[PDB]
């Protein structure tokens, strides 16, 4: 990453390998769980696109959920590179180049250029973008991923409703509709697809159904 | 309105002096009740004839400790201690009748009267009435003190009360 | 999180990949339970919003509880909003303006506004406020993943009085309602539920009796 | 209504017994269908607040709904009251004071300071806000017309495709559910609701499904 | 043909004739509108048939008449 | 309470145990009727708080309907702080104590305090408020403990309708209402909840017949 130098320059940091060793780890025990996103996040902080490659590499097999992430990043790249022209010819000194999608995607550069572009005034984030790309292939492989739909959850006449609100707010977290429609679905398809003892007993508890008075009156 | 109290000073038995005082019941009501119901003595209980036994030159005049006579003592009208009212008044100079405590909401009856300005004592010691009449008795004593606050002559409350 | 330096001053630090998984892994293998609290106020200490905002979102499993902490911080961050209005006219020259409810979380403001809020002259304590937050929220996960109510609790004629009381205590702790109520509970309940030998016993020494004395009457 | 003439002054002119008899006669006929809302918004165009709640009171039974409606614009009312402060003292000649919720209501004003109102310059659109208001409470009353839900439908053995989406989205249209969660309804439960032969027809339709590829694909 | 204190629902009667015919006799008669705002939280929910009296009262007396409604539809 | 005293000095005098004696008395053989209201207005005429909180206090029985005085009472000094906060504004040259809603109430007030209330010039309203919160608090209670709603009185095929009119007004006086809405339930309902044998006579007479003339009518 690129790591401040407290009351100095940002200096340059190569990525530790305890990082890179529990990525590869959280990557091979929990598969592909809608938590791994933020847990990516969070790992890599303030790094080059070299990083997020390396990181991205280093992962072992599921290369169907690679080939689709990479799909992503070159769509991504192909929709900036049309909406923003690229300038060429002589550059004047001191200001870098304009920043292509294939080069805002690290693959057709170096830690440089990268490095620069994270360093000039005012500063254009290279790595904001291509992780902003990474979230979205991500989110779309969590998405592939989901065994069940949202749609279709239903709670068993024996499973509690902690179990049932578990899985379907689980499968909430796996949805990929927009937040009003979240939003939706959570306020009615969660009371409409309870069993019916407790459906009644939320029924009675009529509107402004909040999750912890939900739970409180299934007890039992 | 605002009450006034006095304390007729003695040094070993020998009268020195009357020192009164304005009570602030305006902005610290229930602050200045209660000195003033402690010198009439009221309540069965009070000052009269208890003792300064912290006098620090330049700094204030301590007393209030009718209980146990050294500064671990005392109690209030509302029992042995209370809340702090408020802050609204500082300690702004000489005069300031500010309460004692031992840390926050632990008013009983100590209180201090300065001889200088202390605003370090500021928020941290209710503030309740202030010197009327008797400014250089309240001076005079302070020789009777020393750095650590140890007296070396007994100085007392001879008699208390209220005048208005 | 913000650290010391040696002049003294603070200056913002990438949060550490082994306190993330850290903390994951002891979400995971202890669920909820009245130790994830202490655990947590000790390892986010001066956290800022967005390394909390990481902290919660990198929890993968148990969204229902995410939910509720989520809708209570919601909550939290409007009754902020109403205590304070922001005042109107000309603003001093060596003071400039406050966050708002939402961006003490920390949804809708960048890192380095966060940093500039807490080591600003003087200090505001954002990250102390959504960590209390925090708090709260986990105390209300904890409540709702309390398995009994303190008052069904009875002994049974073979559970030892050591299991008892600790379930009770469990539960007690789980409870939260009050501190002098607590302390009212564990006068009445505690020897009002114990089986009739030791019950007797416990009697036997009046309600002036302690706990150590409590349990090594019943011991052996 | 206000009739404007030809090149010249805009006239008021008395609402029409023709079209008070065409609105009691569909109020009657048709009871609260959600066509009614856009039959009421066509027959009204440009009338003052007297001729609405002339139109209003010509109804005859469903007491429950017209209180329901009355009830609706009294909280319309109170809000536009609540934000908007309202002028007194003396006012200068040719400029109409602020008009309150009651006046703009029409229950505390008259037809000629709804007609001030409504020729000033800049014109203030009261009969647009209380027509506004009217649609609002209408609404809430389709809605409470609905006979069945929206997540409810389910297509019967022998009840063709085309029976099925016309309930589904006569059901729609009463749904009182946001323009976005509005679309992933259509979007999804109409396919995942209908009978399995053409719900296998549809899922090997795919994506991009629009409603007359599906109808045509229903087909036999 | 009847007064308003005489409307009362038949056992198995809907909820929802009984308010209709309820309305259209307090509409019929004649009185202040800030009687009939106790008239109607005096009279319409204690007139219903038990079970859906019960039923109304569990939402509470200030509750709207789409509310109640609801509660006992169907 | 304080009296005034010779000669224009009102001094504290304390309650007299004959008068805490009638009021124990009164609660003890009149339960709690309408008229209690008026006894206790005259039995605690000008009576400082304490003395109020003292009659009370010395009430035997009917715990529950202290206990919504209480909470009454709490209520009306919760709304009595919101209405009577202290705003910012220049400090009066004459400064007079002030009346807390727990000062008002006698909870946290010395005797001392209210007697400076009362005496003072200009006097605070103290015991009149304290007073309007006790008999507002009454009148909860009494129309609580009303036995059969106002719409429930109906005569006998044989009572007579002297015993009729006696506990049909007795029950209207118990009722709460506005004054209108009595002068339109003693014109619409009296007479027609009457036996038809008088009901006959009653209609005779005329609709707008006074109580007299009815009485004397179906007199024997």
């Amino acid at each position: 990453p690129i790591v401040q130098n407290i009351q100095g320059q940002m200096v340059h940091q190569a990525i530790s390998p305890r990082t890179l060793n529990a990525w590869v780890k959280v990557v091979e025990e929990k598969a592909f769980s809608p938590e791994v996103i933020p847990m990516f996040s969070a790992l890599s902080e303030g790094a080059t696109p070299q990083d997020l490659n390396t990181m991205l590499n280093t992962v072992g097999g599921h290369q169907a959920a690679m080939q689709m992430l990479k799909e992503t990043i070159n769509e991504e790249a192909a929709e900036w590179d049309r909406v923003h022209p690229v300038h060429a010819g002589p550059i004047a000194p001191g200001q870098m180049r304009e920043p292509r999608g294939s080069d805002i995607a690290g693959t057709t550069s170096t830690l440089q250029e990268q490095i620069g572009w994270m360093t000039n005034n005012p500063p254009i984030p290279v790595g904001e973008i291509y992780k902003r790309w990474i979230i979205l292939g991500l989110n779309k492989i969590v998405r592939m991923y989901s065994p069940t739909s949202i749609l279709d959850i239903r709670q068993g006449p024996k499973e509690p409703f902690r179990d049932y609100v578990d899985r379907f707010y689980k499968t909430l977290r796996a949805e990929q509709a927009s937040q009003e429609v979240k939003n939706w679905m959570t306020e009615t398809l969660l009371v409409q697809n309870a069993n019916p003892d407790c459906k009644t007993i939320l029924k009675a508890l009529g509107p402004a159904a909040t999750l912890e008075e939900m739970m409180t009156a299934c007890q039992g | 309105v605002n009450p006034t109290v006095f304390f007729d000073i003695a040094v070993d038995g020998e009268p020195l002096g009357r020192v009164s005082f304005e009570l602030f019941a305006d902005k610290v009501p229930k602050t200045a009740e209660n000195f003033r119901a402690l010198s009439t003595g009221e309540k069965g209980f009070g000052y009269k004839g208890s003792c300064f036994h912290r006098i620090i030159p330049g700094f204030m005049c301590q007393g209030g400790d009718f209980t146990r006579h050294n500064g671990t003592g005392g109690k209030s009208i509302y029992g042995e201690k209370f809340e702090d009212e408020n802050f609204i008044l500082k300690h702004t100079g000489p005069g300031i009748l500010s309460m004692a405590n031992a840390g926050p909401n632990t008013n009983g009856s100590q209180f201090f009267i300065c001889t200088a300005k202390t605003e370090w004592l500021d928020g941290k010691h209710v503030v309740f009435g202030k010197v009327k009449e008797g400014m250089n008795i309240v001076e005079a004593m302070e020789r009777f003190g020393s750095r650590n606050g140890k007296t070396s002559k007994k100085i007392t409350i001879a008699d208390c009360g209220q005048l208005e």
